[PDB]
């Protein structure tokens, strides 16, 4: 690794892939099959709606994929069917891919209780990965009991999770006795929390903030304010640190529809070296110490 | 050996698309996805001048038919049938052969298969593809991504004739009973 | 192809250790568990337990008793997680020992929440359930429409089911 | 799928050095890197030195 | 009259299992070959007979 620098080559937003397949990837598939142009029409508006619900991801080999079965039926339906110029619209496209699969959903709308997003920067690009928590045994072990909420992690976790899980578990009890000492939920009840998986080890911790605040919610009950997100690694002191892969989380945030983006201080100047156009529409935030983003996600 | 290797022949393809279609239906009731789908083929190799030979991987259970649909395929088609099996296959000199210095030493077996055809563009049929081992002093997934490499395989050679041979008009199939075992780069 | 296979469970140990004991009900999987399976049985017993307690707080059963169950392999492990849904019921169904409607075949992926997610191999899975004569299937919302992919004939008579929060499924199976 | 390799190919293209991919990804036994040692009936050299033949020029890119 | 089938361990560098397959094939016998004579030779009337002490250990695709 160190004999060499790197640099980060990274996936194309909704319209850098449009942009993409109209111009280079079209035209190629058209002349690897033989089509003319205007006996093979593919409106831009077309080539949106596939993006946008047929081909999903940070790579951009599916769209390939897509365009050579489109553009496969239009060549079968030329030479031996009826039309001599297929023109492939929207509501034809039905018949040519079929119905759409990978259809648009955030995976929670309504985000329950100790429920929250995270944008971990997974193996291939990144990905709005679901933080879960829940009560998993009463809390009414005794009336008197004063035995601790033993957490129970899993997702395949890694000893360098577990401790960062148990780091955010000890901060989130610091933090729940300094804001409103009567309550004590979270200080004694076993809650079992899941963090999917998917995310390289190194950017395991950028979600550890994430756990925090779900605990949070779980221990009021007061839902996550919706569609919005957040990462970064805390150190036992609500002092966010910095993450890296700034760039593949904000892209999957845009595609996932989130609007509020809450990042490390330190990253700030390295999400103004994104590009102006893939920043459109999102609630930026800047913030360093945890305390900022309980008062934002809970107003 | 070199001589016997088929050079710039090409079996004549068939171009009716109603006789094909009539054909494989009279092989196969129903599977009407994969008819299409090489009836498609069918016709945009048509349409396109010169016909391709592209990749594709038949997979579901077993006994369903999945390699007669290929031999009805192939028949069909107008080229020429050949079968192979992969599956637990581990010593990549069947597919390379040898570098010729041996005390009998053999070409790989799609050599083997050029030859038997007589023809450069035949219908190869790859079986148990997602049963590669790729254990110990094998790993032969290297030379079949070569296979289908989509332009390497127009100038693939192997170790015992090691003059680069075109393998871009060949169809190659390749059957699975399940699409997770088989190697993500495949 | 696809199987029929009847996820079970029952109890494996007295649930009256002691009448005051506060001890979990921890539970053992077999049948060739697989860490991602064992994983996923976990989740499943959790949100049983929290679903348990949302909807019938007097009942502890399931909450402090030692349950055993057994999910025959046969899966691979891609599809092996799809089970999990079923495997909820079934200690729901321990927990309040009320019989599954007959001949309901249901599938899913739990997420700890109830929100069940999409699996593969629906087809495969519905031509099974077809052989065995079964004629409820409940499936994700999300599978909805691949499952209308499939040819006319080969869903008649079966009343399909689609949701996507498994409390429908509550509903459904223990009207 | 982002065109990494394919920004390769069209650098080599462009600085107009000749071209080669090499996957390294698994790869277990380093004899294919070094080949043998040409005593042992079938040896063959290092994939790097078919890749300068097949080149044919001792600056490609690889 | 092949015996003892299921005991084949088609281990290191042999794996007779693939040779039995290839002979037991009802189509590909009729054009096997062996190493030494390369011709091909008709096995379509040859009745195989297979014993084996049980029918786990034997190879599935056999
Ligand atoms: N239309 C069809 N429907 C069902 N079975 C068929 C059809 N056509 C051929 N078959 C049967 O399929 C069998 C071939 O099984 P196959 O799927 O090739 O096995 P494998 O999975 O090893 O390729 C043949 O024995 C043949 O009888
Ligand atoms: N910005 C772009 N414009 C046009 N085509 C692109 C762009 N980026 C990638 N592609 C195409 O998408 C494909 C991506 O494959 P690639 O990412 O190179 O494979 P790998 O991920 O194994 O390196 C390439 O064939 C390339 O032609």
């Amino acid at each position: 690794r160190d004999r060499m620098e790197m640099i980060n080559v990274s996936g194309y937003v909704a319209q850098e892939k449009l942009a993409i397949a109209e111009r280079y990837l079209v035209p190629q598939a058209r002349a690897l099959c033989g089509l003319d142009e205007s006996k093979a029409k593919l409106s831009s508006d077309v080539l949106t709606l596939l993006i946008k619900q047929y081909c999903r991801e940070s790579g951009v080999r599916n769209l390939q994929k897509q365009v050579e079965k489109v553009l496969r039926k239009s060549a079968y339906k030329i030479v031996s069917g009826e039309a001599e110029s297929v023109e492939v619209t929207p509501e034809n496209l039905q018949d040519f891919v079929g119905k759409p699969v990978f259809t648009v959903e955030r995976m929670y709308d309504v985000t329950p209780p100790g429920v929250v997003m995270g944008l971990a920067w997974t193996a291939m690009g990144g990905s709005t990965l679901f933080v879960e928590t829940s009560l998993r045994r009463p809390q009414d072990k005794d009336a008197k009991g004063d035995k601790d909420g033993s957490l129970e992690v899993t997702g395949q976790l890694g000893e360098v999770m577990k401790e960062s899980a148990r780091i955010a578990y000890t901060f989130a009890r610091a933090f729940l006795m300094q804001h409103a000492p009567a309550n004590d939920y979270l200080v004694t009840s076993h809650i079992h929390l899941h963090v999917p998986e998917g995310a390289t080890p190194k950017d395991g911790p950028s979600a550890g903030c994430t756990i925090v605040t779900a605990l949070l919610s779980l221990a009021m009950g007061r839902p996550v304010r919706q569609n919005l997100a957040m990462t970064g690694e805390v150190s036992l002191t609500g002092k966010i640190l910095p993450v890296g892969g700034i760039k593949e989380k904000t892209i999957a945030a845009k595609r996932a529809g989130v609007t509020c983006i809450v990042l490390p201080a330190e990253n700030k100047k390295d999400f103004y070296d994104l590009a102006a156009f893939i920043t459109e529409g999102l609630e930026v935030h800047f913030v360093e110490h945890y305390r900022e983003i309980f008062d934002i996600a809970f107003p | 050996w070199l001589t016997s290797i088929p050079w710039g022949k090409y079996s004549n393809e068939n171009l009716d698309l109603a006789r094909a279609q009539a054909v494989l239906e009279e092989d196969h009731y129903g599977m009407e996805d994969v008819k299409k789908r090489i009836l498609e083929f069918i016709a945009v190799s048509q349409l396109r001048g010169s016909t391709q030979g592209k990749i594709l991987c038949f997979y579901g259970p077993p006994g369903v038919g999945k390699t007669s649909i290929a031999r009805s395929i192939a028949r069909a088609l107008n080229r020429e049938y050949f079968r192979f099996s992969v599956g637990g296959m581990t010593d990549v000199a069947e597919i390379k052969g040898h570098r010729r210095t041996y005390v009998g030493a053999m070409p790989g077996k799609i050599i083997q298969c050029l030859k038997k055809t007589k023809t450069e563009n035949p219908l190869i049929l790859i079986d148990e593809v997602d049963k590669i081992g790729r254990g110990y002093q094998g790993d032969p997934s290297s030379a079949l991504l070569e296979l289908l490499d989509p332009e390497q395989n127009a100038n693939f050679l192997d170790h015992y004739l090691d003059v680069p041979v075109d393998l871009s008009k060949v169809l190659f199939i390749c059957t699975a009973n399940v699409t997770d075992t088989i190697p993500e780069p495949l």
